[PDB]
RNA sequence: GCGCAAGACGGACCAGAGCGAAAGCAUUUGCCAAGAAUGUUUUCAUUAAUCAAGAACGAAAGUCGGAGGUUCGAAGACGAUCAGAUACCGUCGUAGUUCCGACCAUAAACGAUGCCGACCGGCGAUGCGGCGGCGUUAUUCCCAUGACCCGCCGGGCAGCUUCCGGGAAACCAAAGUCUUUGGGUUCCGGGGGGAGUAUGGUUGCAAAGCUGAAACUUAAAGGAAUUGACGGAAGGGCACCACC
RNA sequence: GGUACUGCCUGAUAGGGUGCUUGCGAGUGCCCCGGGAGGUCUCGUAGACCAUG
């Protein structure tokens, strides 16, 4: 934003995950869950926050797949939304 | 081939529909 | 296999078979007698109970309805009748 | 004469599936039929690993991996030899090939 | 080839036995249910038995995938 | 299986063999009858009543207790619906579908389902004209449908 | 690299998984009405199965009006390849692809297998609801509830297996219960061509749709499987009359 | 009192994640302190993918 005479003042803009990590997470036998919120902070800054989550395979699990029913997914989604909204 | 002689048949039929008009 | 008494099934198996496919049609549900701890009153309740049942004076909610069975509120005792 | 019991596609109990674009071809094929091959490899390949490993500013820097989902129309696969035809009885076996030693 | 007497020599080699049978043990461990099936046969009084604790988790199966 | 649907299934009630009113039940036939009477005076259909009594008062089948099924008892005392309650229900449902289908015309599926419902109505009503529970000039009409319910 | 705009499209997750009468149907959130399965000691008391006439929906393309035009793109125009390419390849690019409102009613609309019902071998899987059951977890004890885990029951999509029996065979737990021939019903085929053409009728703005012959012609046309021979298919294999 | 172990992170020596030793697969070891010496830990090993007749 401001230049100090060979000093550059930098303010936060954005954040993201490395493509590699993103792909590394996604797999074929699990439900993926996503949500987002638009929140104004206390200083007025307006942020779109994205959230990604996954059904985890249980430790003794025999069944090949871990899938969440739609209502469960909606629930989790709602709670993510709630949480990060409250945080920011 | 079938599709094409069906098509050709519709061409011919349109042409016959032209050559014989209800005016004749 | 090739030998079975369709006449004398073992009671266990008959507990296993679907209610209509039994040698005689036997309802799988029973009338139960519910008692809330804080009161004396006894209440007759159907095993799988739709709606919601109440103890009159205490306004006690006995049970919530669910898909299969009504589920009683905690601490409330019950006895199958006969 | 019916060739496959499943008709080459995974479609059961549903009427129509979303069509997808071939990786190699651009030839339209339904997702069920499409031969899918997932590819997990390293961005830089075999020798340039040991090569670049030395030119790093970081210590114990692990090379990123490239992940690519591939769809091939039935033709292209048999061309690239990703899939090859087999005997009448041996066809019946849907157990994937032993890349696991 | 089957040579002869080599069926008799195998009758020699194959014939063997340790001083006591491996079937002889002062304590054999058995599951509660085995003891039940024995109790049906009125053998629930056998001396050599030791009832061993049943394993609490049930996993007998391979994790399909 | 189902008349208007593809599915074929088993979900139902199996009445026990003994028609004999069990021991613990403490209510008379008359008692039950009064209970039913006031419950009908609260605006309930025979099914509703049956359910209430089955749940709270431990009546397995009213029919075993009083010797008469519910609708006959009610119709005997003079309080009965003008049209049998199921026919009523179907009419009301069709009412709803109509009402929703006027705002959204692009809905194909609902139109389809409406037509199905109307068929069920016509079957039933035919059956009731033949059993003389309706005057046989009776006609279900799209316009006065909102009235009857 | 920073921003802006427009219209399309919802990747991966996505499966021999789900939902729908079938076409078909995947971003979030709410609103609106449906629906199967399940549960039920609720209610009506035969109201039911299949369907000429008649009606509802019906992919894509296509046609009329309107809006909109990013991508792709028939027509067209070039550039190439080619003996020749008005074709496969490539650059450009109209109608159309998109939304709204009226038509059209046809697909290899395919499980190439009408619908209702009864019976007939197993076996693991899965989806949905229910029932029961040690034990783990959501931190340490009590009940709920959820996640795994072990079964049972009823619907579903499927799978594997088998001298159930079929079948011309491929194959099929239905295509089984067929000369030991009869559970109910609708549609429908009669060698191949001629031809789904001619005509009349009928629907449509149009393209067409539905109904639909004959004269003549012809010993086969066809279906499964079997050995061959071939392939510009995939594999191996050999030879200094193949090479290194 | 007897008797075991003990990488890091979270939330217990439990539960849940995640590691290093040789590229891989085994072994082995990795809480704290003091002191002591002995040192290129051992055994295996495909890890190979850029027209006309
Ligand atoms: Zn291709």
């Amino acid at each position: 934003e401001d230049v100090q005479g060979k000093n550059c003042l930098t303010n936060f803009h954005g954040m993201d995950l490395t493509r590699d990590k993103m792909c590394s997470m996604v797999k074929k036998w699990q439900t993926m869950i996503e949500a987002h919120v638009d929140v104004k902070t206390t200083d007025g800054y307006l942020l779109r926050l994205f959230c990604v989550g996954f059904t985890k395979k249980r430790n003794n699990q025999i069944r090949k797949t871990s899938y969440a029913q739609h209502q469960q997914v909606r629930q989790i989604r709602k709670k993510m939304m709630e949480i990060m909204t409250r945080e920011v | 081939r079938a599709k094409w002689r069906k098509k050709r048949m519709r061409r011919l039929k349109r042409k016959r529909r032209k050559m014989r008009q209800r005016s004749k | 296999p090739l030998a079975k008494d369709l006449l004398h099934p073992s009671p266990e198996e008959e507990k296993r078979k679907h209610k209509k496919k039994r040698l005689v049609q036997s309802p799988n549900s029973y009338f139960m007698d519910v008692k809330c701890p804080g009161c004396y009153k006894i209440t007759t309740v159907f095993s799988h109970a739709q709606t919601v049942v109440l103890c009159v004076g205490c306004s006690t909610v006995l049970c919530q309805p669910t898909g299969g069975k009504a589920r009683l509120t905690e601490g409330c005792s019950f006895r199958r009748k006969q | 004469t019916k060739k496959r019991r499943n008709n080459g596609r995974a479609k059961k109990g549903r009427g129509h599936v979303q069509p997808i674009r071939c990786t190699n071809c651009a030839r339209c094929v339904p997702k069920d039929k499409a031969i899918k091959k997932f590819v997990i490899r390293n961005i830089v390949e075999a020798a340039a690993v040991r090569d670049i490993s030395e030119a790093s500013v970081f210590d114990a820097y692990v090379l990123p991996k490239l992940y690519v989902k591939l769809h091939y129309c039935v033709s292209c696969a048999i061309h690239s030899k990703v899939v090859r035809n087999r005997s009448r009885e041996a066809r019946k076996d849907r157990t994937p090939p032993p890349r696991f030693r | 080839i089957s040579i002869k007497l080599q069926e008799e020599e195998r009758e020699r080699r194959d014939n063997y036995v340790p001083e006591v049978s491996a079937l002889d043990q002062e304590i054999i461990e058995v599951d509660p249910d085995t003891k039940e099936m024995l109790k049906l046969l009125d053998f629930g009084s056998l001396s050599n038995l030791q009832v061993t604790q049943p394993t609490v988790g049930m996993n007998f199966k391979t994790p399909r995938g | 299986g189902r008349m208007h649907a593809p599915g074929k299934g088993l979900s139902q009630s199996a009445l026990p063999y003994r028609r004999s009113v069990p021991t613990w039940l403490k209510l008379t036939s008359d008692d039950v009858k009064e209970q039913i009477y006031k419950l009908a005076k609260k605006g309930l259909t025979p099914s509703q009543i049956g359910v209430i009594l089955r749940d709270s008062h431990g009546v397995a089948q009213v029919r075993f207790v009083t010797g008469n099924k519910i609708l006959r008892i009610l119709k005997s005392k003079g309080l009965a619906p003008d049209l049998p309650e199921d026919l009523y229900h179907l009419i009301k449902k069709a009412v709803a579908v109509r009402k929703h289908l006027e705002r959204n015309r692009k809905d194909k599926d609902a139109k389809f389902r409406l037509i199905l419902i109307e068929s069920r109505i016509h079957r039933l009503a035919r059956y009731y004209k033949t059993k003389r529970v309706l005057p046989p000039n009776w006609k279900y009409e799209s316009s006065t449908a909102s009235a009857l319910v």
